[PDB]
């Protein structure tokens, strides 16, 4: 029976080489494929993986989970898995090392954890959950907004005076709580001033005041 | 003496023709204009119902060529104001 | 002679000693 | 079951073998169950009679006939034929964009040329790519050709539509997980917020695959939903694992301690900076380099880099260190240039006695005595630098098309100890000659001369060697060329061990030796012949490279005294020229580069050193 | 991939071949309908290359030789006899028209496909199938087409359009979509149609290749395991059988004589599917088509052998080995000479 | 590690007076959220 492979795994999981702990319940998974503890095995699964950096398989383990288990008691905890799972995916151990600011990588993960963490949040509200999905959505949409500042800020050396305006306002639109277009709203008087179009100029030094502190 | 760095032309903004600008007259909608002259890449995001066509070229290290069009609708959709800058000064 | 590839795309080699390893990025 | 023959019936204007030269199938060096390959013959068969004039060729059908106990397969083809049509003309219309003066020169043709399907095809390629040069994306573009039987002519209708301009609004990028966005961003001739072309967005393509840090760079023009006139240009790449970190460390009772290491990365931690760190110790010898380059010092494509470097060996005992600054930019789209300055100090002391070494140092005002190891020179050196390079090529690992020329040299500065100058030419050019790029020729030269100022002697360890996997394959590393002439004294090696023509004893007269001089002017060339993979596994088949080759190189010293040294080879004479051939495997491993080479000297010289089975990190092509 | 066992028997005839020669090259590995003829003490035979003799029967004398080549002729449909002339087919879509007494040709002409099967000169006409489905009748006199008909098929198989069978002013073909047809020989006028055979698994299973008409009875089969007796003036069947081969069956005495797809050699009654006899001992190993001889029945096969088979109950009378090369065409015999050709050029007489 | 425990506060903007701030898109909006649990070390993520 699975009682005594399952509990070592779990010891082995409290403390021991998660390798082992892999080896046994992937030995159960494949012996047992339909019995009771089938939906336990594949949680500890996920958690292995996740622990373990094996994340290309928290996330086939989570899709295969969500696809047997459409509707579950805890896939409130699937979802946050989920959104842990993919924010992982964002950081680099070598350039972390260094000090590097990652902020302008490509920023794809970052997204899809957003929104995973967004369903979490709005369908679970009362989940136990939603206080650290809170915060990491808070630290995600600055990491969000960074990226196209960088963007901005390139196109001022190049002179790219219209693409640095569509990608202000843009910014404007979508992250108007973040630090990033407060900072940025001065690469915006610039392209207006650079061009000829003093009317706009003057909207945009306005702002700058109504904001200033 | 960076004039001998080569650097790549750059373009900026929609295209803009005597061809297409002498067709704009008050009284067409919005939907005539976006026609005759294509979607707005630029316009005022702060509650004015406005439209910049602006036309920039810096080729060959040479002086800077622009022509500028701005276009006021009214609240109903309906073009009130032309101001057409031909070039720099 | 020990030696070890530990992780993929990472070499190590122990063997008088002449140990040595590898890492790219 | 294998097909037995394929015959053709009521073909009149060609044979059957010049038709079926041009299938892949094939009843002579057997294929089965072809289906594919039948559809593209059959194909090819109606594009090859379009090819002649013959407008209303026409296939009836086709059987393929199964033999009794699947012993073979017949196969056929009921060919109807025509007649031969002239093109009268062409006529354009639709709605033009405002170019007709180009549009219709395009499509000129000379009268009395027969009907052609692919000229058709070719006319309408450079008609949407014309349009699409000045800002249309979507141009309709049809043809039809009218059939006039009674006088055996054609002529052809072209129908244009334009459409409209589109704009790009954002250009975004995926996949990149290391390298910074400011890197793709700088190589980008497609500017947002102004009109489309696609002669711009394609040279993003050239210009990321030469810069030589993605395996593959997938481009495309996603259209904005719910607008007429936009368009999302997105590259998809994919980042290999760039440079490596290699340490090793020695020890033992014999060995003593020694160690080496060292950082090699053109990407530093994805910010476009290329670094290189060396260093080693040992008992006998130190070195020590560093080295930085930024690609982009400025935004329109300044470079600036340099390093430092130091090194040392005791036996005689030669020291030197020296650093250098270079700053470059280009100044069109292929070409670029190169300047900058550097300072080198070195010293030698216990200089074995040689012929080649003191004839320089006579130049100089130097006056060791006969076969005297006690001596000692100093040397501090300022040297300008520069160089002109062109690059055309298509691609960063395996190039396939383009050609190279990197023209470097430097001359000393007046006040220098020395007076010299020396330049060196590297070119290669790659030709494919297979639509595929499999099959390619690859030609490689090297040109290389060196001179002094004021009569005076290039100083010898600036001389050229060759020789080597990098060079000349098959050869012993630096071993062709010149070779020492020793003199007939009081060296701490005369008691034993010693080279005998060196000492008291041994000799009283001059003689030659295997000692590698190499000398004031070279000049290497060979040839590859680049070739598919026989079998490899999918996983690798982009990775490696198989190539057969024929290298030959020469390397002379001028000044040669050969009056006063005609009892022994006259190094003078150019001609003796080596050469040698061989089979070559190149592969980009996940640990970097490697290369491995066999070959025969089959032309070689008094002297010469032969090495048939070499491999090395070759940082070169 | 299988066995192909020989037998270990008697030869109790020891039969004497009579004379044997070459005609150039012959028939190698191309499958073809190729095989001599014999009219007037004369024996026709050609090579694939194009090189036509006449031999003299008796002793193997070259008589008579001509050669169609330029590439090469290509001739194919064997040779068939009928007052004056001799006509020939070929895989470039012509058709030979001969004298029997003087090799010039008389006419050439083109059917517009391959005319890999045997002609018959009847009633006037010239009757030439084609691997395309359309079976045309020429005019004996100058080649002039008379009439054609167009016959539909699947895109499977090889099956040489066998030759038609006349009877009262009409013909009937197999064709090769698994269908036998009547067609009314002054006009090319389709008189009826029937199938033979069906299947699920249409697109392997194969189709018709030789009916005979034998007092009104029409006999007919498929390589797919189905052999009908048919009415001659109608669709209508009178009995099935699961048998059928791409050889040639001989009907006589009452009985049927089959070489099955298998290799199988088989005897039935002529009123039914009623078996008489089978035998295996050269099951698996290619045969040719049967031939009746002096009472016997005679096979030959890949290897060169010819057998002699006891009609009776398919004993085997005699196991001789003529031509090491193989034989892969049709033996024939009439009046008293049995004439047959290797799978290369050349002809025995025995 | 818990570097997401440092993000600065979401202090929005106000408008100016006369001239009113873009239309504020609908993507990305947080919902407002009590916050009681546990984060970062704090939070036990086992398996139910």
């Amino acid at each position: 029976p699975p009682n005594e492979i399952y509990a070592t795994a779990q010891q082995k999981l409290q403390d021991g080489n998660w390798r082992q702990a892999i080896t046994q319940l992937e030995a159960l998974d494949n012996r047992y494929p339909f019995g009771p503890y089938s939906q336990q095995v594949q949680l500890d699964l996920i958690y292995a993986y996740y622990k373990n950096a094996d994340l290309p398989l928290a996330q086939a383990a989570i899709d295969r989970f969500i696809r047997l288990n459409p509707t579950h008691p805890n896939i409130d905890y699937v979802m946050y898995m989920r959104g842990l799972t993919n924010m992982a995916l964002d950081d680099s151990a070598l350039q972390g090392f260094f000090g590097v600011d990652r902020s302008d990588r490509d920023p794809q993960h970052a997204r899809a954890a957003f929104s995973d963490f967004s369903k979490l949040v709005r369908g679970y509200p009362n989940s136990q959950y939603t206080t650290d999905a809170t915060k990491r959505l808070v630290f995600l949409k600055d990491r969000l907004a960074k990226y196209e500042y960088s963007v901005a800020e390139y196109y001022t050396e190049r002179g790219a005076w219209v693409a640095v305006v569509n990608r202000v306002e843009g910014m404007l639109r979508d992250y108007p709580d973040t630090q990033a277009t407060r900072d940025a709203l001065p690469l915006m008087e610039n392209a207006y001033r650079q061009m000829q179009m003093n009317a706009q100029a003057e909207k945009v030094a306005k702002i700058i005041a109504a904001n200033s502190s | 003496l960076e004039r001998v760095v080569y650097r790549p032309d750059i373009n900026q903004g929609n295209y803009l023709t005597a061809n297409d600008v002498s067709k704009i007259r008050v009284g067409m909608t919005q939907q005539q204009v976006a026609y005759a002259l294509g979607t707005p890449l630029m316009s005022d995001p702060f509650g004015t119902n406005t439209w910049f066509y602006v036309f920039r070229q810096q080729p060959g290290h040479e002086g800077v060529t622009q022509q500028t069009l701005t276009l006021t609708f009214n609240s109903s959709g309906v073009l009130t104001n032309i101001d057409n800058k031909p070039a720099l000064s | 002679g020990l030696n070890a590839e530990i992780r993929d795309n990472v070499r190590f080699g122990l063997e008088a000693v002449n140990a040595n390893f590898r890492y790219c990025f | 079951a294998e097909i037995q023959q394929i015959n053709i019936v009521g073909n009149h204007a060609f044979t059957t073998d010049e038709l079926i030269s041009h299938f892949q199938l094939r009843d002579e060096v057997d294929r089965k169950y072809q289906k594919q390959k039948l559809a593209g013959d059959l194909e090819t068969l109606r594009s090859y009679y379009l090819d002649r004039g013959y407008a209303r060729f026409n296939i009836d059908s086709t059987q393929v006939s199964l033999t009794p106990d699947k012993k073979g397969i017949y196969v056929t083809v009921n060919i109807t034929e025509g007649d031969q049509y002239k093109l009268s003309g062409v006529e354009v219309s639709g709605n033009l964009a405002g170019h007709s003066a180009e549009i219709e020169q395009l499509t000129k043709i000379e009268p009395g040329e027969l009907y052609n399907g692919t000229k058709v095809t070719k006319m309408e390629d450079d008609i949407k790519k014309l349009l699409g040069r000045y800002g249309y994306a979507y141009p309709r573009v049809q043809s039809m050709p009218e059939i006039n039987d009674a006088d055996k002519t054609v002529k052809l209708r072209v129908n244009v539509d334009a459409g409209n301009r589109f704009y790009v609004r954002k250009i975004r990028f995926e996949g990149n997980d290391t390298s910074k966005d400011a890197v793709l961003r700088r190589e980008m001739r497609q500017m947002e917020g102004a009109w489309l072309g696609s002669d711009l967005v394609d040279q993003g393509k050239e210009r990321l695959n030469r810069l030589g840090f993605f395996e593959t760079v997938d481009t495309d023009t996603q259209r904005v939903p719910g607008s007429p006139d936009q368009v999302d240009v997105v590259y998809k790449v994919k980042e290999r694992n760039t440079g490596c970190f290699n340490f090793g460390i020695g020890y033992g009772t014999e060995s003593g301690v020694s160690f080496q290491a060292g950082v090699q990365q053109d990407n530093w931690l994805g910010t476009g900076y290329a670094v290189g760190i060396n260093g080693t110790k040992n008992d006998y010898q130190t070195y020590a380099e560093l080295s930085v380059t930024n690609p982009y010092f400025t935004v329109d494509g300044v470079s600036l880099g340099g390093r430092l470097f130091y090194n040392d060996f005791q036996a005689y005992t030669n020291k030197s260190y020296g650093t250098d600054v270079t700053l470059g930019f280009p100044i069109n789209e292929y070409n670029s240039l190169r300047a900058g300055l550097g300072y080198v100090h070195n010293s030698l002391s216990n200089m074995q006695p040689q012929v080649a070494m003191w004839r320089y140092l006579y130049s100089m005002g130097e006056h060791p005595s006969t076969s005297d190891q006690d001596n000692s020179f100093k040397t501090d050196d300022f040297t300008f630098n520069y160089g002109w390079t062109y690059n055309k090529l298509d691609r960063g690992y395996f190039p396939t098309d383009g050609s190279r020329v990197n023209l470097t040299g430097k001359v000393t500065i007046p006040g220098s100890d020395n007076e010299y100058y020396k330049v060196t030419l590297d070119t290669a050019t790659y030709v494919p000659i297979d639509d595929d790029h499999k099959w390619v020729v690859l030609g490689r030269t090297r040109w290389g001369y060196g001179d002094g100022l004021g009569g005076k002697e290039m100083p010898f360890y600036e001389n050229f060697y060759a020789g080597g996997s990098s060079t000349v394959r098959g050869f012993q590393s630096n071993t062709i060329g010149p070779k020492a002439v020793y003199f007939p004294q009081a060296s701490n090696y005369d008691p034993d061990y010693d080279y005998e023509c060196a000492t008291q004893d041994g000799a009283k007269d001059l003689c030659k030796s295997d000692d590698a001089v190499g000398g004031n002017a070279m000049a290497v060339a060979s040839l590859e012949f680049i070739t598919p993979t026989p079998f490899i596994s999918d996983k690798y088949a982009n990775s490696v490279r198989t190539s057969f080759f024929w290298d030959m190189g020469t390397v002379w010293d001028t000044n040669w005294d050969s009056s006063q040294y005609s009892g022994y080879p006259d190094y003078s004479d150019p001609s003796n020229i080596r050469m040698s051939a061989g089979i070559a495997l190149q592969w980009m491993s996940p640990l970097g580069p490697l290369v491995f080479s066999y070959a025969q000297p089959f032309k070689k010289y008094d002297g010469d050193k032969a090495e048939q089975f070499q491999f090395n990190i070759g940082k070169t092509w | 991939v299988k066995m192909s066992p020989l037998p270990t028997v008697e030869n109790q005839f020891t039969p004497t071949t009579a004379w044997s020669t070459s005609v150039g090259s012959g028939i190698g590995n191309f499958y073809s309908n190729l095989h001599p003829a014999l009219a007037d003490n004369v024996v026709y035979a050609a090579d694939r290359a194009g090189l036509v003799k006449a031999l003299n029967a008796d002793d193997g004398k070259e008589i008579w030789s001509v050669s169609l080549a330029e590439e090469p002729a290509l001739l194919s449909g064997g040779v068939t006899v009928s007052g004056g002339h001799v006509y020939i087919g070929s895989e470039k879509a012509q058709v030979y028209a001969l004298n029997t007494s003087d090799g010039t040709v008389a006419w050439q002409t083109k059917v517009a496909g391959e005319a890999l099967s045997r002609p018959v000169v009847s009633d006037g006409l010239v009757l030439i199938h084609t691997s395309n489905g359309q079976l045309q009748a020429l005019n004996e006199a100058d080649g002039a087409v008379k009439w054609t008909v167009n016959l539909d098929m699947p895109s499977l198989s090889l099956r040489g359009e066998s030759a038609p069978t006349t009877a009262f002013g009409a013909a009937v073909v197999g064709g090769d979509n698994g269908r036998v047809s009547a067609v009314l020989m002054e006009q090319g006028q389709m008189i009826w149609q029937q199938r033979i055979s069906q299947a699920t698994g249409s697109t392997e299973i194969d189709r018709l290749s030789t009916p005979v008409v034998v007092n009104g009875v029409v006999f007919a089969l498929a390589y797919n395991g189905n052999l009908t007796a048919l009415d001659l003036r109608s669709g209508q069947i009178m009995w099935k059988r699961e048998l059928g081969s791409v050889n040639d069956f001989i009907v006589d005495g009452n009985r049927i004589y089959l070489v099955d797809q298998n290799d199988r050699v088989m005897a039935l009654t002529i009123d039914g599917g009623v078996t008489l006899w089978t035998q295996s001992d050269l099951l698996h190993r290619l045969l040719t088509s049967p031939v009746l001889y002096n009472g016997n029945l005679v096979v030959g096969d890949s290897e060169g052998y010819l057998h002699w088979i006891n009609v009776e109950d398919g004993r085997f009378v005699a196991q001789q080995k003529v031509d090491s090369s193989g034989f892969q065409t049709e033996p024939v015999a009439a009046d008293g000479k049995l004439l047959i050709q290797a799978k290369d050029g050349t002809v025995y007489s025995i | 590690d818990e570097a997401y425990l440092e993000a600065a506060p979401l202090a929005e903007l106000h408008a100016p007076a006369g001239m009113i701030l873009p239309v504020t898109s609908g993507d990305y909006a947080i919902p407002v959220t009590n916050g009681s649990g546990a984060v970062g070390k704090a939070l036990d993520i086992r398996p139910p």
